[PDB]
RNA sequence: ACCCCCGCCGUUAGUUGCCAGCGGUUCGGCCGGGCACUCUAACGGGACUGCCCGCGAAAGCGGGAGGAAGGAGGGGACGACGUCUGGUCAGCAUGGCCCUUACGGCCUGGGCGACACACGUGCUACAAUGCCCACUACAAAGCGAUGCCACCCGGCAACGGGGAGCUAAUCGCAAAAAGGUGGGCCCAGUUCGGAUUGGGGUCUGCAACCCGACCCCAUGAAGCCGGAAUCGCUAGUAAUCGCGGAUCAGCC
């Protein structure tokens, strides 16, 4: 009937609702194509769907808030990603040894005083 | 020059604040000034008491104050005539209208604070430094405490040099974000100048 | 098409054009062409005589430009030159006017570096 | 459909408190919207360590205030008679409108 | 470029005290520290003797120099 | 890396030859993140490839890195006094690094006024074994070879 | 921070841009902070004491 | 660039609107 | 190590949230409704070389499984006994010395903003992986009482007049910018770059000459990538893009 997965990166979450049908995705309401309007990587997010021929056997509807297209790009593919597990847990097997089932936790670093950017350290002269 | 002071570190845990009350951005500041008002004259007066702590809660125009001390004698007076003085001076300062309690302090040689002060005055009154502190130590030491430490800033015995003087016993972790060490800061003025006395008192942990 | 005093600016769009003379930046340019109703993107060359004489109207009788114009300009410092006017005096010792740091950073104003002899052991850094 | 509003500065006198008043007036009016919390307003101070110079020593201060809400619909006088007058906490400071 | 808006400032120490000599038609000098005042016209012909910070210096105000501010006209450092 | 021995950062393959290799390159191309830009560059270059050239251009690209590889190149170094450069070998990782960044170089010298051409050409005459790429390349191996008397401190 | 140009707490600005904060405990001028109307100092020497309510120390 | 006070980034640098970076 | 922020899961709580799921629609999650989900904030779980293979006397090293995650998972707070006669009597405190019609105090004005020059830290840039115009899309953390300012009007505009809501997860600052789409520029000191200067004007403030910021017109400099020498950063880091805050009338 329904399946469901989140998915977070980087800041961004997506609600990933797949259901057997055509293959096409609702990306907060636009195209898959239409949210990522020329975006080389946008392909990502449904790699976990190829990983075991899958897309053109279901379908999603996403709904996608926080950060920017390219961390949603990444929250979307592990919504995709768990998912995929609700439906057929046995997915596991072949949809972890990629990776797709992990949450990268690269988030930004604080900014320390004394520094410019967190690292970046001003510069001096003849010290 | 480094090390944190070990209660406003350790006020999340091991160590509450001296005034609790909510309050904001028209207020806030004005609600504070008067605590410090509140506590200026209780210090410029209650020293003979032995002052420890103020803590100073809120609710409204119902202010607290549990001024705690070692002798809460010299506080309440004469049948309670000094009380009587002192929370009327209060009110003098601060329309408010508050209380004024008094709790005892459950041995002064666990008192930072305290036994700081006790060797701020032995200095002042000339009292060998080394062992004022060395005394002080032990008395903390000799009286519960898991570990106590006592300072002396420099000028030591009038000496033209500046030095410092140490005393510890027992652990005294003021890395240990959890030791619930009671600080305590002692001046003490003087006819050649200001030497300040820091008292460090460990008890339990958890 | 030549339009101002001695301007000739061609080959170009005409409002980039129009640039080029004295009193017309990409401002009146736009405008110009606008009242004149003339295609801003047309070559100067693919310009027509009547259009070119719209405009060669419109702006020479509507803006003071060139030689004119820096005749006003210069006509201007000269006077608050004369009287004792301080932003005249700064004119007169060839310093910025506009109220700006003269200790350092007044090149654009002052010219090239004057270097002159100085004072070392005294971290001048 | 009595809406209160608290705000403390200890994350704990106000569980504390917000709780009370719902376990109390569980007992006199409708259920209680149960006590939701709401998103805090943190206030930073950065100063320099020490007072002459030293432009890189700073250490940051914080004044986090909380928000709790509740909301009870149905208010019924005995739920003004259990809340009315037994609160507790100090730090703590409520604003209602019902 | 300069600007105030609408109402033209003089401090009013000079201004009522410099018509008041245009009753009488004019005067010999002035002195004033308000070289904060904009010039208007019954100013002109007058000689008003504006402060360095340190001295009074005599200044000729003439129909030119109207819409400027009479500190323009009394240089206030020392230079070269 | 005085401790460990700092190991390589492993790339995701490309997204649309899945190569890894490739996403260096455009990594190489890339400048201030802006990696979309990045992307397209080397796409579009790649389609300038399958044009002027009927070969498929995964396989030019590649051919390319291959002939810009330096297979030996001097290392200065201290011995007694002066400062003799060493001839020596190139590691595998290192020729990669060196192909690829050379190859944006290089390209980025041409004068073409589109980005994705100058890299679109620059590929091909690599593949050649012509063009400014191949040229650094052949220098850096003729550096070598001709101080090829110095070789005996190994290194 | 002299007594005598503690004259801040005088109102009488003539003119309202004449007004400036000053510490409410040492006169520092230079820094003081408005929401508690202490000084860059002494904000920080209270915090310490937690005679600054519900005033924690920032980590993160 | 974001130094131009007349262009788009020049008013967003300055963080300001005019003829350049109007409202909407 | 005990504390804080970020990674995964669950309980409690639902005016944040969504047809997830149903009916309606000015089809705006707008309406009823519903807490599932995102989230909000409080608490609980989870990682310990605990399990598997290999070496080792042991500590532990290598490898593998599970897992959001590991072998200190990522970033903070946190700085030993002491050193430098380190820094600050100008924050405050304080010994000693000195001044008391004044080395005190009030005021107006000027100065701290001067310049032939030297250095440090930076901003903007020299351009096509770019600049400009238009259209269109994703963020976080903050701040708001005479304060944020919706929307409407007058102005090219700064801004002015009018005026709703907000006491602020429910209103406002706010537009994110880089980005995607379409057009223009066509390699030129240029639709690069904006210094400098002339003029007009807004705004705060008793008052913007000295000495404010902002807007619009004109002006349109140096700069075509930098000698010797020299600085930063090991991953969500550098690089790059915009957003907020404290101070604060305004603002350099
Ligand atoms: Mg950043
Ligand atoms: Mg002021
Ligand atoms: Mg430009
Ligand atoms: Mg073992
Ligand atoms: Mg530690
Ligand atoms: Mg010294
Ligand atoms: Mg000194
Ligand atoms: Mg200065
Ligand atoms: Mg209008
Ligand atoms: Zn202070």
């Amino acid at each position: 009937e329904q399946y469901y997965g989140t998915g977070r990166r980087k800041e961004a979450v997506a609600r990933v609702f797949l259901r057997p049908g055509n293959g096409k995705v609702t990306v907060n309401g636009q195209d898959f194509n239409e949210y990522f309007q020329g975006l080389v990587r946008a392909v990502a997010a449904l790699e976990p769907l190829r990983a075991v021929d899958a897309l053109g056997h279901f379908d999603a509807y996403i709904t996608v808030r926080g950060g920017g297209k390219s961390g949603q790009i990444d929250a979307i593919k592990l919504g995709i990603a768990r998912a995929l597990v609700q439906y057929n847990p046995d997915y596991r097997a072949k949809l972890k040894p990629l990776g797709f089932l992990t949450r990268d936790a690269r988030v930004v670093e604080r900014k320390k005083y004394g520094k410019h950017k967190a690292r970046r350290a001003p510069q001096y002269s003849k010290r | 020059g480094n090390k944190i002071h070990p209660i406003g570190f350790r006020l999340g845990i091991t160590r509450d604040w001296e005034s609790r009350w909510y309050a904001g951005k028209k207020q806030y500041r004005h609600l504070l000034l008067e605590d410090q008002r509140i506590r200026g004259l209780l210090e410029k007066e209650l020293y003979s008491a032995g002052l420890a702590r103020v803590d100073i809660e809120r609710a409204a125009d119902n202010v607290a104050v549990t001024v705690h001390v070692a002798k809460p004698g010299v506080v309440i007076g004469r049948g309670g005539e000094r009380i009587r003085v002192l929370r009327e001076e209060l009110a003098k300062l601060t329309g408010k209208n508050v209380a004024l309690n008094v709790q005892e302090v459950q041995n002064p040689n666990l008192s930072a604070p305290l036994v700081a002060q006790r060797v701020a005055e032995q200095i002042e009154r000339r009292f060998a430094v080394r062992r004022a502190i060395k005394q002080a130590v032990q008395r903390v030491m000799e009286s519960g405490a898991k570990g106590a430490k006592v300072i002396v800033s420099g000028r030591i015995g009038g000496a033209e040099q500046a030095r410092t003087e140490w005393a510890a016993q027992g652990r005294v972790p003021l890395h240990t974000l959890r030791a619930n060490i009671d600080y305590g800061f002692a001046l003490a003025r003087t006819t050649y100048g200001v030497l300040g006395v820091k008292a460090y008192i460990f008890l339990g942990e958890v | 098409a030549r339009i101002a005093g001695v301007e000739i600016p061609r080959n170009k769009r005409v409002d980039v054009a129009l640039t080029y003379i004295y009193g017309i930046g990409k401002a009146r340019a736009k405008e110009a062409l606008e009242k004149t109703g003339i295609n801003p993107a047309t070559r100067v060359k693919d310009l027509t005589e009547a259009e070119v004489v719209r405009l060669r109207e419109y702006v020479e009788n509507t803006w003071k430009l060139e030689g004119e114009l820096r005749a006003e300009v210069a006509a201007n410092i000269k006077r608050l030159m004369d009287i004792g006017c301080y932003r005249g005096l700064r004119h007169r010792r060839g310093l910025p006017v506009r109220g700006q740091r003269t200790r350092t950073n007044a090149r654009t104003r002052k010219g090239p570096r004057k270097t002159v002899a100085g004072k070392k052991k005294a971290p001048r850094k | 459909k009595i809406r209160i509003k608290l705000r403390g500065f200890d994350h704990k006198t106000l569980d504390a408190s917000a709780q009370k008043i719902v376990e109390a007036a569980r007992r006199s009016g409708a259920q209680v919207s149960g006590p939701i919390p709401l998103p805090t307003r943190v206030r930073r101070f950065t100063v320099i360590r020490g007072p002459f110079k030293h432009k890189d020593s700073r250490e940051h201060f914080e004044l986090r205030t909380h928000n709790r809400l509740v909301d009870i619909i149905n208010p019924n006088r005995k739920t003004i008679e259990q809340l009315m007058t037994l609160d507790l906490p100090t730090g703590v400071e409520i604003e209602i409108k019902t | 470029p300069r600007s105030l808006k609408k109402g033209v400032f003089v401090d009013d120490h000079l201004l009522e005290k410099v018509l008041e000599l245009n009753a009488k038609g004019e005067k010999r000098l002035i002195k004033t520290w308000s070289r904060r005042s904009t010039i208007v016209p019954e100013m002109v012909g007058h000689t008003i003797a504006v402060y360095n910070g340190k001295q009074h210096v005599p200044v000729y105000i003439t129909e030119n120099m109207v819409g400027h501010k009479l500190g323009e006209f009394a240089p206030t450092r020392t230079y070269r | 890396a005085r401790r460990r021995r700092a190991e390589v950062r492993q790339l995701q393959p490309d997204l649309v030859y899945g190569d890894v290799l490739v996403t260096a390159f455009i990594n190489k191309i890339m400048r201030d993140g802006k990696k979309n830009l990045a992307a397209r560059i080397f796409y579009d270059a790649c389609k300038i490839i399958q044009e002027k050239t009927g070969q498929e251009p995964l396989k030019v690209f590649k051919q390319a890195v291959e002939n810009v590889k330096p297979r030996m190149e001097v290392r200065s170094r201290r011995v007694g006094g002066a400062n003799y450069q060493v001839p020596m070998e190139v590691s595998p990782r290192r020729q990669q690094s060196l192909a690829l960044r050379w190859l944006v170089q290089a390209a980025n010298q041409r004068p073409e006024r589109r980005a994705a051409v100058r890299i679109a050409h620059e590929l091909m005459d690599a593949a050649e074994g012509k063009g400014g790429a191949v040229k650094k390349k052949e220098d850096v191996e003729r550096m070598a070879e001709a101080n090829r008397a110095y070789a005996h401190y190994r290194w | 921070a002299r007594k005598a140009l503690i004259e801040k707490a005088k109102r009488t600005p003539k003119f309202k841009v004449r007004a400036y904060t000053r510490c409410v405990r040492c006169g520092r001028a230079r820094s003081v902070y408005r929401f508690f109307g202490l000084c860059r100092i002494c904000l920080r020497e209270l915090a310490h004491k937690g005679q600054l309510p519900g005033v924690r120390k920032a980590s993160w | 660039g974001k130094g131009d006070r007349r262009t788009r980034r020049g008013k967003i640098w300055r963080g300001t609107y005019g003829k350049y970076r109007p409202r909407k």
